[PDB]
């Protein structure tokens, strides 16, 4: 109930660990970004901080779409 | 020679294994009886920067209820009738390396309770007291039943459920 | 920007925090789990005298009722085996300032006694003997329980009600 | 079981804490009145103390009717 | 103006006070919660020829069955972990007046014990050792259970019943 | 088991508190010393001796029947 | 006039009183509670050849079981903090004369034994140290529990139940 | 497992005391010397020794018999 | 004189019994009541290399299923209200020789585990705590049951099953 | 399901006990390892571990065939 | 006067019963209600060298199935809520005499084999634990119904048949 | 299925009890040894033991037959 | 007359005896109570070169066991409050003899230690300080517990048993 | 472990003692010597020098064996 914050959450997150383990992602495509927003986040904000740490983790190049998401939203 | 893995989704899953490497975070894994967790866990760990550090694999289940919380953490004297030492911990022997909790579902409330303490804080204290001591060990559950089901059946703790559920491997039987 | 007050019964409960703000008499705070009964004691002191003082908060469940009459007060040495200190308090942490007891109805019968008594009294001992410490914390009991009831069952004491009582807020989920 | 009490009491009390709380409450109204016999006061005179220190709190006025003592009684 | 007293039963029990003003028995008052025994022992003791003297009122309920026996009476020195000085006693603060033991039931056996030897001899010693002071206490003891029973349960001293058994008044509700 | 005792004893203990007390009550009457003879005595002499000096307080007139005694017995 | 013994089983046990007469081998007197025992330990040494010396009888039950080793026998100064001086004993005081111990099989294992030991050297030492005292006293062991049972339950010594078994009298209820 | 000492013990004892007591006692009847025999004496030679200052005491002729003796063993 | 053995499949089965000789592995007798089977092991035994070693036979039936993880082990002191001395063990007592257990399908699914372990590690504990004991003795178990079956009933232990059917001999009734 | 490691394993165990129980056993024999490469081994290698002490033990020249195993398996 | 006896078949039975005399070996009646089983039992024993020992005889019908094998025996203390004393028995009231079972075939299967037990080893122990008394009482059963039938209905123990089958006496009609 | 240890054992038991109950019983007649011989024994060696004990203080004179027996088996 | 002894082992044990004759080195008796163990310490030193010379017995249970290491060896003036001479000793008494310490295992680990370094040195001192005494005793221990057993316990020295265990004499019940 | 040491040892003490309680006590013979080497000597040197101060006592002839020494080890 606050898709206005998913969206700049997970990119404070995909920041964080982005530094956390050297990986060169920038950021979520717009396809991706969607996904996020769609995902009804039970854990809420906890579950997007695994989601995305996870996420960027198994991230391959510099950004982030259904991808990775699907693998788990 | 080598180690078996051929198959699309498990073509895969070395992969998610191998990326997870520079990481520290706790897993989960999940599968049918005999599917290969236990196999990925030791193979996270053979991949994880602490290969060279121990694993200790600890079936929940292999332990009476009543003397999980005696052994995994550790005890301080004098709390249970006969104490020889301050009980050790396998939470301490598996300090600096990997603690692969078998069939977590098997875990009682307090326990499960006292283990989402020990994965946020990595403090632990032995029984009635305070932490002492600093452990560092990388959490791997692996279950057999559907975590989230036992969740509405309140037999287990669902905060711990997402405090694991960082990175969460499914084995296809 | 600011914080979120806008429904009438709230536009309401938000002022009776304000006007309670030149108070000191306990508060009994309760409505259902997520309700915003924490965030109205912790409101009530931002506006009460004692803003700029401490606030201590304590969930009661947090911590197992054979050690609440122990950490809340505070322990006179050598009464349990192993005492670095007579310990201090939550009570006495919490002295010139804010004690937030959420989760009212979890209190043991004793403490819930004791509490009463250093309500009133406002001295109290830690553990067998007599007071000997000076604590001015104004209490602020919030419960998702109905205390009422509770009283029935006997697991409320109810004169300990009624002082907590002196100024009551309900939210509504 | 002393209805002849409610009344002085409770107009004691609204004395005690007016002159606590530096509130301007000089009395209760004739409506009000008629609440505080009408109560049961479980807690009796305890009770009545309580409810009106409150009510002495939530006084906006120099007096009080059924208005802040609904909000209890 | 006055106090309370015309329905029959009471218009009398009120003279059986009266009568027993000359008297220094102990006298047991026993009524259901609130009947007003604890009103009646005030009114005897208004009446005794004490009545300038002392109300040394003390609920047996009110203090953890462990402390009685050492509050009642008093304590000698270094016998308990602590001690500022030889515990004085309600009995010596009761000293020349009345000592209103309420709930008398509640008193443990230890104590009951104990109450009787001063009850005869009127000399007591704060723990083991012997007796050293000088009291003269009009014991007046009232308890909402029924003592008879009590009896047959071996919760209660016969003796000790039969010697504050003297004057008996019964409250009716 | 002495019924021969408690009418001497009885009177012996009128004697004592009625003296103690300074109250002119001189002895039982027949009706009285009935009743004294047909308790069970359980505490025996102990509650006799108790029964007497309340009922020697209790006294009004020089003599103690039903009256003071049912009270008690 | 005189005393009462009729039936008999009594008609009896007077006589045996009277032949024990001229004797100081302790006696074992046993019968429910209010048979008469006291009253023929009492007969036994109105009969004795010492009737005008003492009679010191004292219940065993009638003093704390860690103060009956202090108090029968004697103290010697300093061994317990705060003494007085030495204290004397109820054996001292029962020097030639009886020491009717009511209730043996309340007797600690500890003073059985010290017992024991006077019954049969007749010296005795106020607690550690050596004997520097002559006592010439008969003793009169009284109890209404059956003392063989006690002595296959380990409460009561055997070799003490023979020396005082010396000479026996029960009392039918 | 000693019948031979019983008896000679026994009157060792019997004249012990006999003489303690100034007892007209001469000795044991064939009927108790019997008795004595058969006994267990659990207490042994310890048990006799009591069993017959007893008996000795209360001895009235010159013998003793099932009479006394009964009495204890 | 001798024993009997004559048909082919038993003179059979007595050289099976005779070859097994060197052996130490358990051994799984099965036939129906009568058939021989105890007198099969006593054989195996007899023929064992320790035949001169203790022949400890206990009939799983003839103890009442909760007394029997008591009795085969041992018991280590209060843990079961009343305990003259930790509990001595037929397993102890068989130690160095035979434990032929009869009627083993009879076996509680805790001890049926708790033999195992000791089939494998030789090593057992009275109770909670750890071994400290050393036994070396030869599992002997014989039923009559279908013990296969039993295991798809959930009522045997299969890994059990396989450990004790080193060497499986059949008496055909 | 590895049938290429009965033979070996089995080959492994007829080995182990061979030299455990001092028996001239040098292995099985066509006709015996064929069997128990047709066995379904339940239990797998365990039970083929019992299966050849046990055939081991039963052994009586230096070879092992359908006679020993038929005994089993 | 005297007794009745006189037609042939019981002018038999009386004869049986006086060679039995010298013996204690149980002894089975068996006859339609009224016959005078009991009488014969009672007559057995007026014959037995112990005629002027006790005779303990109970009706099995006239107890509870649960409450028999509490009563017959006797009971460890602490086992059952509510235990005044380890119960004693009519095994050890009657020990040294007869115990004439009334009505066996109503004894359930595990008193008659706790029975079994008793006839054969003569030690018997109140529930759990061990045999810590002595009894000889020679057992007199007597039971309406027949025996033999019950036995292929699995309602009563053979072994324990043939053990009180010793002596085997058949009332008429 | 041992007619071979009826005779003997019975012989054995016969003795046993003649001695324990002090009987003057020798033995076993013709007619009575053949009926021991037919009888069943379901109970087998044990009823033997009890038929005899039995057996043995019913008889009367120095030897048993059909008599006794019969009563029994 | 003389003594008993035709036992096979016992008409050994009398040898062993009359070997042992001309020694010295302590012996180590062991039987269950009665044996006769007290009974060959005594015949052992009739025996021995020394029999003329004293016997010194002592139970080191007749002794509260903080005052064994006071009466055996001795004491040193003021060391405890209130000595009249510094304290001789049965070994001092002993000099020259024997030295029958009975019921060894109840020798403290203190003077367990003590008596070692008196049976190798043959020199001591009574409390702190130094030897100055000269003692020649031959030690002659009888316990009725296991020796061995004990030392697992750690209640009793190995060194200590092995010194003693010179000789060693069993007897049999 | 130093079974090598057990017969010289023993051979040392055998002569101290032989002179010490002047016994003609040559030496142990062969059935002995064996003994004496498998005993497991826990109390070691210690051990075997009162084991023979014990068996040189003991001893009758010239000569120990398996008698004296079986005594003990
Ligand atoms: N509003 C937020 N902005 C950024 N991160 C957040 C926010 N809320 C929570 N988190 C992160 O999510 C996790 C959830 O934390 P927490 O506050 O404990 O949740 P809860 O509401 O259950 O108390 C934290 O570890 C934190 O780092
Ligand atoms: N992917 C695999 N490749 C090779 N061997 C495997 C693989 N997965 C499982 N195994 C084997 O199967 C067995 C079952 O292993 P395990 O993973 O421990 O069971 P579970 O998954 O129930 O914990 C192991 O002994 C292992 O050698
Ligand atoms: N009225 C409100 N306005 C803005 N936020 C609120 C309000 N009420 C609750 N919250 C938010 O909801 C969460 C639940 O808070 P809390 O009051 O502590 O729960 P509970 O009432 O059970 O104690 C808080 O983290 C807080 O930020
Ligand atoms: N009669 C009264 N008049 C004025 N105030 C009163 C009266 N009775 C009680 N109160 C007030 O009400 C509260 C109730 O007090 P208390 O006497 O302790 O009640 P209780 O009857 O339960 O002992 C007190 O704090 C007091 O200030
Ligand atoms: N007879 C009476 N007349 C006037 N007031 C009374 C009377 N009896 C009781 N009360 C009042 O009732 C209250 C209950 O008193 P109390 O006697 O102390 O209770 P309890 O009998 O249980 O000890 C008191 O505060 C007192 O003022
Ligand atoms: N026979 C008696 N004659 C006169 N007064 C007696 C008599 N017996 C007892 N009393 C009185 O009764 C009370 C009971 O006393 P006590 O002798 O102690 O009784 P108990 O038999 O229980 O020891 C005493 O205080 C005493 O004054
Ligand atoms: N045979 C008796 N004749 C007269 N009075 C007796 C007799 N026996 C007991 N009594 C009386 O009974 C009371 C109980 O006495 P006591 O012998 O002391 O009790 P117990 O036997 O339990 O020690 C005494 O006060 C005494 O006067
Ligand atoms: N092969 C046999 N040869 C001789 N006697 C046997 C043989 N088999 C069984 N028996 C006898 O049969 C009885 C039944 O024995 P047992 O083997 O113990 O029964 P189960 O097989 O049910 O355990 C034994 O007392 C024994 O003497
Ligand atoms: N691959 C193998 N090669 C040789 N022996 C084996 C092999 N696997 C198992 N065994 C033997 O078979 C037994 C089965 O052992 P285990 O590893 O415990 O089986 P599981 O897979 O059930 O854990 C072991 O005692 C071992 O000696
Ligand atoms: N043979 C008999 N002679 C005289 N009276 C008998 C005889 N048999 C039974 N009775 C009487 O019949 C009644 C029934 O007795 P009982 O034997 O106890 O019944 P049951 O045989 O069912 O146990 C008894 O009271 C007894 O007096
Ligand atoms: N072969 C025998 N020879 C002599 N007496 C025997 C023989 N067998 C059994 N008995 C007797 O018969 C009774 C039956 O005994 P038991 O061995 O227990 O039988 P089971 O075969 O049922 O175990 C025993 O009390 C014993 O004295
Ligand atoms: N072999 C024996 N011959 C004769 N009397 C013996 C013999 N053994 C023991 N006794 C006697 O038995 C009693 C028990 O003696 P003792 O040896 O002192 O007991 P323990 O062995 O427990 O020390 C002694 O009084 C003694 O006379």
């Amino acid at each position: 109930e606050r898709k206005e914050d998913i969206i700049p959450l997970a990119n404070h997150f995909l920041k964080k660990f982005s530094r956390k383990y050297a990986k060169e992602v920038e950021g979520f495509t717009k396809s991706a970004q969607e996904l996020l927003l769609s995902y009804p986040w039970y854990g809420n904000v906890r579950e997007l901080k695994n989601v995305i740490e996870r996420a960027v983790l198994f991230s391959e190049g510099k950004f982030i779409d259904r991808g990775e998401l699907s693998c788990l939203v | 020679e080598e180690y078996v893995f051929e198959s699309p989704k498990m073509k895969e899953i070395l992969e998610k294994i191998k990326k997870i490497s520079c990481a520290e975070c706790p897993v989960l894994i999940t599968g049918e009886s005999g599917v290969g967790k236990e196999v990925v866990a030791r193979l996270i760990h053979k991949l994880s920067d602490r290969s060279k550090e121990p694993f200790v694999a600890l079936n929940v289940a292999s332990i009476p209820r009543d003397i999980f919380e005696a052994e995994l953490f550790g005890y301080e004297k004098g709390a249970f009738t006969g104490a020889v030492s301050s009980k050790e911990g396998f939470f301490e022997l598996a300090d600096g390396g990997t603690l692969f909790l078998d069939e977590i579902g098997e875990l009682s409330l307090e326990a499960q309770a006292k283990l989402l303490r020990v994965i946020e804080s990595g403090k632990f204290y032995r029984l009635g007291g305070r932490k002492e001591i600093e452990v560092n060990v990388r959490i791997l559950a692996a279950t057999n039943r559907n975590i989230k089901e036992l969740v509405k059946e309140g037999k287990f703790r669902e905060d711990l459920y997402y405090r694991l559920g960082v990175i969460e491997i499914e084995i296809p039987p």
